[PDB]
RNA sequence: UUACGGCGGCCACAGCGGCAGGGAAACGCCCGGUCCCAUUCCGAACCCGGAAGCUAAGCCUGCCAGCGCCGAUGAUACUGCCCCUCCGGGUGGAAAAGUAGGACACCGCCGAACA
RNA sequence: CUCGAUGUCGGCUCGUCGCAUCCUGGGGCUGGAGCAGGUCCCAAGGGUUGGGCUGUUCGCCCAUUAAAGCGGCACGCGAGC
RNA sequence: UGCCUCCUAAAAUGUAACGGAGGCGCCCAAAGGUUCCCUCAACCUGGACGGCAAUCAGGUGGCGAGUGUAAAUGCACAAG
RNA sequence: CCUUGAAAGAGUGCGUAAUAGCUCACUGGUCAAGUGAUUGUGCGCCGAUAAUGUAGCGGGGCUCAAGCACACCGCCGAAGC
RNA sequence: GUUGCGUGGUUCACCGCGGAGGUAGAGCUACUGGAUGGCCGAUGGGUUACUGACGUCAGCCAAACUCCGAAUGCCGUGGUGUAAAGCGUGGCAGUGAGACGGCGGGGGAUAAGCUCCGUACGUCGAAAGGGAAACAGCCCAGAUCGCCGGC
């Protein structure tokens, strides 16, 4: 025993409501425990980044927690 | 009284607090032994219980135990200095709160039925009452 | 075992309020 | 048969419950086919000695303060320790 | 619809939201007074540290 | 506007299942593999030319709480902050489970007969 | 706590205290006939040996005795040996 | 003794122990890119070898298979 | 298991090795007002038990409370105001 | 921490609004495991009184179980309040052995005046004064100086 790996800061890290920049990170997380929405990427590592200037919008699309941006 | 089985044989020991939720009556037998405070009843301790029921009936009536010692509980050798990592299991444990009933028993005789929970009773470490099935 | 027990014992007042250092 | 001298709740809650079984009461609500709860306070005592002497089914034609009207108890919340009646479950009854 | 408000136990030993929550309502010391408008971020002031404070409706 | 064929919204209170009724246009079932296209073999599928027959199926309409799903109020668990020596109490939040109940979907656009 | 020092076993000498009593004193019960016992209760006034072996404490043994008690005091006591 | 995953860790992040469990010092020229298509495991029934379990057929089955490799988070809309 | 049925055991407890004896489970009338069981509780009793000297209210003392619970009325009290 | 120069309410508190959660609890025929008593009976046993699988009927358990799921805490935003908040850039630091107490945990025997974490939790450290007999860390309360004033 005693072997630990570093914490990854995982999350997310601009909430429902906030203005937010094109190209900013929104959600770290490993696999799509969110999904992209309308204006959101997705990113090599699941990143889900913003792809236009607005506020964010936490939504349900069948089944599936989603994360856009409106503008 | 061991379990066959267990995913951890190193746990943390059972939280002694609140007031049990369920099992607080009597559903198989018509006598029951309910406690009224926390411990850690080991398998040594319902052995020696039912033993006692068992050999103080000498014959008829039926007995349930509906509590079971999968709980371990680990002990670091006699001669050893702090902190050295977790020590080996060596007992098995029942986590009792207030409420839970311990033993079901039904007897014809209310007197005997009575006599044998109470001699229950005072081998396990709670104060524990008799209840009946209304 | 006395000693400890005595010292102990005595957080019990109503100018401490239960508490008392060690 | 089973006559019950209830009240309606004036406040309902977890500090009002705590009052009302101190007092004495028993605190319950009253359901069924008009698809409307009401909050009643039921006297121990007597509760509980009509449930001893005519079991759980007894039909009880409690009255509300000013109105009449029989109802059957549904379910009732008893203390593992105390083994007291904390709570009643009453549901009207169309006869 | 005016509440007096008067500081009655000591800030010594509070929390850092009480601490707060009395400087916000303009309170020094102890038994000092103020008048504050009866509103709901008042009274929920007054709620955070009601067992330092006693509020009476003084107009 | 009636009731049909699509496209969507929503993703079970909408699902699964059972019971009945329909083939005007349509949607399908269906006839063959000559042409495009295809079978890790098969015109089964896909694709191609059609209407000999038909609602038996899909599909649509209505009725079913059956399985499944939603679900109060009250009470309790738990809990922030105070009181308090623990016990417990005040004050503010408040479940899960269960019960009463709900429910065999709802909404928008286009097209055909009818309007 | 003590590292700009708190001397560590056993023995000798001198003690003092507790009672969870070894003898002597007073009792209950007894699977106590008597003599002797067992067990339990009260009781700390006094008393509680000399040697062999071992650095020893401890332990075994010899000969007695009414008896050869158990512990605390820096495992009492080296500015006393 | 470096790196990855979980719990401890107290519903953001972070959080110790000579605390509790495991992995890595690679692999794939396709196991990469793109286009198109498909749905698994298990169970039931029937069928020479063939039997509990080989391939075949028909039902039931919404994820209980599978993912190059530990675990976690994901993926049936498939990332299979 | 039944039976003279006043009432009632091939036995309730010491007790004979056995047979006996011993009381009791039950009834008649004598007397005449309450008698038992059990539950939750407030405050109390035991269990209780080390070594310099009372030494587990800080002391004197306290139940004629100066102890405990509830309700109420004054006052004292800091470098706080 | 202090101080110079910039910025000026951006800090913090309460109220409202928009958000993510998987702890407490609870549940488990919602999974992975454990587990009590019946019914049925898979296999094994010499026609089976012996093991009694799977389901099913009731009752249960779990830090590495979750169909669920708080209270708090966290992010943003609009108002209200509040002098000695906050932010940038320079000069000069000290500190990097902490202690006890409350609550939540690990190690330990759920012992330690034991040890290791968390806690816009407190006090001491660096805090005098009153209370707790005495009594760093407990309760009350933060000493500018004087008074033979009061609460
Ligand atoms: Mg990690
Ligand atoms: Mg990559
Ligand atoms: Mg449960
Ligand atoms: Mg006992
Ligand atoms: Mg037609
Ligand atoms: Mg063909
Ligand atoms: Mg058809
Ligand atoms: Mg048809
Ligand atoms: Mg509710
Ligand atoms: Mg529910
Ligand atoms: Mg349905
Ligand atoms: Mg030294
Ligand atoms: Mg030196
Ligand atoms: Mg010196
Ligand atoms: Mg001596
Ligand atoms: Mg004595
Ligand atoms: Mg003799
Ligand atoms: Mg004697
Ligand atoms: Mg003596
Ligand atoms: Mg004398
Ligand atoms: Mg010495
Ligand atoms: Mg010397
Ligand atoms: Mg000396
Ligand atoms: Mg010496
Ligand atoms: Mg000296
Ligand atoms: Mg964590
Ligand atoms: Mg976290
Ligand atoms: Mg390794
Ligand atoms: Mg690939
Ligand atoms: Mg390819
Ligand atoms: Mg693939
Ligand atoms: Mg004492
Ligand atoms: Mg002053
Ligand atoms: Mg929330
Ligand atoms: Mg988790
Ligand atoms: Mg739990
Ligand atoms: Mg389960
Ligand atoms: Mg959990
Ligand atoms: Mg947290
Ligand atoms: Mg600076
Ligand atoms: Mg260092
Ligand atoms: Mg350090
Ligand atoms: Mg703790
Ligand atoms: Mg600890
Ligand atoms: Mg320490
Ligand atoms: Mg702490
Ligand atoms: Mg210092
Ligand atoms: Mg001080
Ligand atoms: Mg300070
Ligand atoms: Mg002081
Ligand atoms: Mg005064």
């Amino acid at each position: 025993n005693g072997r630990d790996s570093a914490a990854q800061r995982l999350g997310v890290k601009r909430y429902g409501g906030q203005v937010v920049k094109a190209g900013e990170i929104l959600v770290r997380q490993r696999g799509t425990k969110f999904h992209p929405g309308v204006n959101v990427g997705r990113g090599g590592d699941d990143t889900l980044f913003a792809k236009t200037a607005g506020a964010v919008e936490f939504g349900i699309k069948r089944g599936r927690k989603t994360v856009s941006i409106v503008g | 009284l061991i379990p066959r089985k267990v995913k951890h044989r190193k746990q943390h020991h059972p939280r002694q607090r609140g007031i049990a939720s369920g099992g607080t009556t009597v559903n198989f037998g018509d006598y029951g032994i309910q406690a009224l405070e926390h411990a850690y009843v080991t398998n040594r301790q319902i052995e020696s219980a039912r033993i006692a029921i068992n050999r103080h009936i000498k014959r008829g009536g039926k007995v349930w135990i509906n509590i079971f010692p999968d709980r371990p509980l680990t002990k670091k050798p006699a001669e050893t200095r702090m902190g050295s990592g977790k020590g080996s299991p060596e007992w098995w444990v029942a986590n009792v709160k207030p409420g839970r009933v311990l033993f079901e028993l039904s007897y014809p005789n209310e007197g005997v039925a009575r006599a044998a929970l109470t001699r229950a009773i005072h081998k396990l470490p709670i104060k524990a009452r008799i209840i009946t099935r209304e | 075992a006395k000693r400890g027990r005595k010292k102990r014992d005595r957080k019990y007042s109503k100018a401490n309020h239960g508490k008392r250092p060690n | 048969s089973n006559q019950l001298r209830v009240t309606v709740r004036t406040e309902t809650g977890k500090g009002a419950s705590r009052r009302a079984r101190r007092a004495g009461k028993i605190p319950a609500v009253l359901y069924g086919h008009g698809a409307e709860p009401q909050h009643l306070e039921l006297p121990g005592h007597d509760y509980a000695a009509v449930l001893r002497h005519s079991g759980t089914n007894a039909v009880l034609t409690l009255d509300i303060a000013g109105k009449e009207q029989l109802a059957l108890t549904k379910a009732l919340h008893i203390h593992p320790i105390r083994r007291t009646i904390q709570h009643a479950d009453l549901l009207v009854v169309r006869r | 619809s005016q509440l007096k408000i008067t500081q009655v136990r000591s800030t010594i030993g509070a929390r850092w939201k009480q601490r707060e929550s009395l400087r916000t309502l303009g309170l020094r010391r102890i038994r000092h007074s103020v008048i504050r408008e009866d509103n709901a971020a008042t009274r929920g002031l007054i709620a955070v540290v009601r067992h330092l404070v006693e509020v009476e409706p003084a107009q």
